[PDB]
RNA sequence: GAACAGCCUCUAGUUGAUAGAAUAAUGUAGAUAAGGGAAGUCGGCAAAAUAGAUCCGUAACUUCGGGAUAAGGAUUGGCU
RNA sequence: UCUUAAGGUAGCCAAAUGCCUCGUCAUCUAAUUAGUGACGCGCAUGAAUGGAUUAACGAGAUUCCCACUGUCCCUAUCUAC
RNA sequence: CAGUCAAGCGUUCAUAGCGACAUUGCUUUUUGAUUCUUCGAUGUCGGCUCUUCCUAUCAUACCGAAGCAGAAUUCGGUAAGCGUUGGAUUGUUCACCCACUAAUAGGGAACGUGAGCUGGGUUUAGACCGUCGUGAGACAGGUUAGUUUUACCCUACUGAUGAAUGUUACCGCAAUAGUAAUUGAACUUAGUACGAGAGGAACAGUUCAUUCGGAUAAUUGGUUUUUGCGGCUGUCUGAUCAGGCAUUGCCGCGAAGCUACCAUCCGCUGGAUUAUGGCUGAACGCCUCUAAGUCAGAAUCCAUGCUAGAACGCGGUGAUUUC
């Protein structure tokens, strides 16, 4: 068992929980749920929607670990 | 399907029913494949034959090579769109379901394989594995 | 006319009348057939059933595409406190059937059991096995003599048992009582079994083993009224149809001049007994020690049940029960598991099943952290933390 | 807003349609649906899709007036 | 030459007119008693009982295609009454 | 649709498979013949939907025969347990192709089924054409448009209550009724048996899948009046904050519940038998599966199991009302 990470939200992915999805450039994405998938289709930027892990590094808000 | 069958599937969701028009993923010069029967499919009345990952379905090509069109061929799926689950227990789904012309041996009309392709159709069809660029 | 087209009928005729069940708890309608070479033994136990959750655990089965290969798999917790036994009774075969012969109690009834012989039990005297009692206090003035009875005929005795739902978390406060046949060694040594563990706790440790195919008896969800498209999957009418198309077109030919009982009709759909077979017993629980949730590949000190409590159950204190897959009734619902009435290899029943990591996420919602520990490693620090 | 369109208000006028409780099936009127996309059906019936304005581009044919908003593309807010 | 005077001309056609007939050929489809284009000894087409064609128009009838979709695979859920 | 006889076909050979000339029947799924019922009306084609039934068995189980080496096949028996499909054209039943399939068997139920639907056709009234008629008009000739009503009654069915064996409560028993699983592929056996080769199995063992069924909501998907959070338009509340209204104003996300072969789980093992193959063994000094007796044996039947529990079937057990 190996947890994966959101490709969107960077969340962190357990088993059987969330989604894949392969675009045509075999460029696998994973989602922790359907939120985080949809917003990815609706081709929204992780770096522009508050809540996600991309967000907060490139604001730089809470990177003491 | 049947024998030129090279190993089992597990039950995939079927994405695919009769009628369905799947991109071509090879170069044989087909455009697009419209799903006429699926091999080994069940009889219930009122059901249509559906396909999903990995299965042989029997196809005419609509768009493409005058060669290739107006005949029925049998062809593979190899990108299915709807999403299945695995016995890993992922839910995963391509953004677009194709598949490719094959012999009824199971032998590929084409050379190459454009785009990924499914790892059930691949452990499957040795030959669509091989000529395969990824396999997810 | 013959029908144009073939098609199987829709629904079991074997499950019918798909009419509510006569209780809420299912009773057991066939117990294994019993031994004398092998010891004396509960052939069931009565537990709840709580919700489900997700485990992994590494498939090893020698020819399929997942042999040595992690695998995702629904369970179902059941809440199994140890059921307290208070009594039994004998059964004699006669050419009619068993028939009861006498039912033997125990000196002091709980409240909770004692309970159940009440519909108004606060407004009354809990004037309830008080004469029983007085009868007891004595050594077989009427209470060996029984027991004596009961080995001298009763081919067959079963132990009354009674759960212990003032440590379930449920509102109930009414302990469910039924009867576990006893399906080893000979009738003197199952009534001196049940003299012997009257007043007392078994727990499941002791009836049910890991990797056990057992058989899950319930009452289904139940569901009120329903048509005949949903309660019997009859095909949709087409969508240009006067006076509905949630229905069954012909419900029978002219003759015989009446409605057969084969036809789908709309009615009660749910709260049915059902006894499912061939269930996997993936983990015997113990609630007194942490760690429920650890196996010998995750290692993490954590319990079973789920951040924010099992949805419309609560936590899981007690002992529980890891059951593969679903089991009929719904959650709060008190479920009884039987003993397999054959023995099944099918390289199936005798598979070794170890957990790898089992599901403690919040099912309340998309949860995303097992333990608070590791929400909190996530999160950092919240205003709400000073 | 192009608009005695639709939508919301002012003056004025009504607040009149037997009610209370609950939320079963089947309805009537509205909706939404993964993947497929007419395989349904006598038949795309019903529904959906399109839709305003500005700019671009616009075929066969033709009674030279049309076809034509043909087909087919793009843009559209707020603020300074 | 005969019958009642003339003997179907231009055209058009399995046409809303063709029995046979689901006519034959081509095309459209994987497959077409459908459609279209041809053919024509045409049961029983045909010239103001108007023939042929025709842009534009049509809540007229028919075929195919693109788009779209719960029409369907195969159902499910929601609201008001 | 099925027999009987057997000239003959079948390299020879009447019956492996067939069988002319004849002849005996059965069926009521064709169509006639009739005119008994109904003209103070039994709604009148087909399709769709759904249940059951028959067997004259297409497939699946087990078998016997062959012109059965194998593979494929053909004939036949017990067998209706179980299934018998998706489409193009046609209103069509019937056809006819394209395919999948283990198979795409034939039928009945008022030519099942219109207070179940639809209304494409037929078969009112409008209209066009062809032929016929002087004409009005005719045409199982073509074409186009053409109102599909009522259940609240009784019964049947599906569910749901319920009086009364002192009362009340708990745990049970089990008469009777229903019953359910199904089919395929792959690996292996095995490139083996068999065969000159070409080709080419089967039993056992594993892995899946099809159709069906019963549950369930961990996960994924769907649904959104959680009008939960956010965004947006128009207007109204002097502005701001918060809101109203736009018949749920619209959009994104959206828990919970419900729910999807669109998601997961589960779907048992014993005995009697049918065909059929045998043992012993007479009849009939020999033979002979049969006569007495008997062994095995099918998707069959009955049990095991599963569903209900007789509301006029029953048992055991607790409590049983006093100023």
């Amino acid at each position: 068992m190996k947890v994966e990470i959101d490709s969107f939200s960077g969340a962190k992915i357990y088993p059987g929980r969330g989604t894949l999805f392969v675009r045509g450039d075999s460029k696998i994405f994973r989602f922790q749920n359907s939120k985080s998938a949809s917003l990815f289709k609706q081709r929204k930027n992780p770096r522009r929607i508050a809540w996600t892990v991309l967000f907060r590094k490139h604001h730089k808000k809470g990177i003491t670990e | 399907s049947g024998n030129g069958a090279q190993g089992t599937k597990f039950r995939i969701s079927l994405g695919l029913p009769v009628g369905a028009i799947m991109n071509c993923a090879d170069n044989s010069g087909a455009r697009n494949l419209y799903i006429i029967a699926v091999k080994g499919s069940g009889s219930r009345l009122n059901r249509l034959p559906a396909a999903s990952l990995g299965d042989m379905v029997m196809a005419t090509v609509k768009k493409g090579k005058p060669e290739l069109r107006k005949k029925v061929m049998p062809a593979i799926v190899v990108r299915q769109a709807k999403s299945w689950r695995r016995r890993d227990g992922v839910f995963l789904y391509f953004e677009d379901n194709a598949g490719v012309i094959a012999n009824p041996k199971g032998e590929m009309k084409g050379s190459a394989i454009t785009g990924p392709v499914g790892k059930e159709c691949a452990d499957l069809w040795p030959r669509v594995a091989s000529n395969s660029g990824v396999v997810v | 006319s013959h029908r144009k087209y073939e098609a199987p009928r829709h629904g079991h005729l074997g499950f019918l009348p798909r009419k509510r069940a006569a209780s809420i708890r299912a009773r057991v309608k066939a117990f294994p057939k019993d031994d004398r070479s092998k010891p004396v033994a509960l052939t069931s136990f009565l537990g709840y059933k709580a919700g489900m959750t997700t485990i992994v655990r590494d498939l090893d089965r020698p020819g399929s595409k997942f042999h040595k290969r992690e695998v995702v798999e629904a369970v179902t917790v059941v809440d199994t406190p140890p059921v307290v036994v208070v009594g039994v009774v004998g059964y004699v075969e006669t050419p009619r059937g068993l028939r009861s012969l006498t039912t033997v109690w125990a000196e002091h009834l709980s409240d909770e059991v004692k309970r159940r012989f009440y519909k108004n039990w606060y407004k009354s005297k809990k004037k309830a096995f008080t004469k029983y009692s007085a009868k007891y206090a004595q050594d077989g003035a009427g209470i060996e003599r029984e027991l004596a009875r009961i080995k001298k005929y009763a081919s067959v005795v079963r132990v009354l048992v009674h759960t212990q739902i003032r440590k379930t978390p449920l509102a109930q406060k009414k302990a469910h009582l039924a009867e576990i046949q006893l399906n080893g060694g000979s009738i003197s040594e199952k009534v001196d079994w049940a003299r012997e563990h009257f007043e007392k706790t078994v727990a499941v440790d002791s009836v049910f083993e890991q990797n056990e195919m057992i058989d899950a008896i319930a009452v289904t969800k139940g569901h009120g009224f329903e048509g005949v498209t949903h309660r019997w999957g009859t095909k949709k009418l087409p969508r240009k149809t006067h006076r509905g198309l949630r229905k069954v077109a012909c419900i029978g030919a002219w003759h015989p001049a009446h409605v057969m009982w084969s036809v789908a009709r709309a009615g009660q759909r749910g709260y049915h007994s059902r006894t499912s077979i061939n269930h996997k017993i993936y983990r015997v629980g113990k609630g007194d020690d942490e760690a429920n949730g650890a196996t010998s590949f995750d290692r993490t000190k954590k319990t079973i049940t789920p951040m924010g409590g099992f949805v419309h159950y609560g936590e899981i204190k007690n002992d529980f029960i890891m059951v593969k897959g679903c089991i009929p009734g719904n959650r709060k619902r008190i479920v009884t598991l039987r003993k397999s009435l054959y023995t099944n290899t099918s390289r199936k029943a005798l598979e070794e099943v170890s957990l790898k990591w089992i599901d403690t996420a919040s099912k309340f919602g998309k949860g995303r952290f097992q333990t608070p520990a590791e929400k909190h490693a996530f999160m950092g620090t919240l205003k709400k933390d000073l």
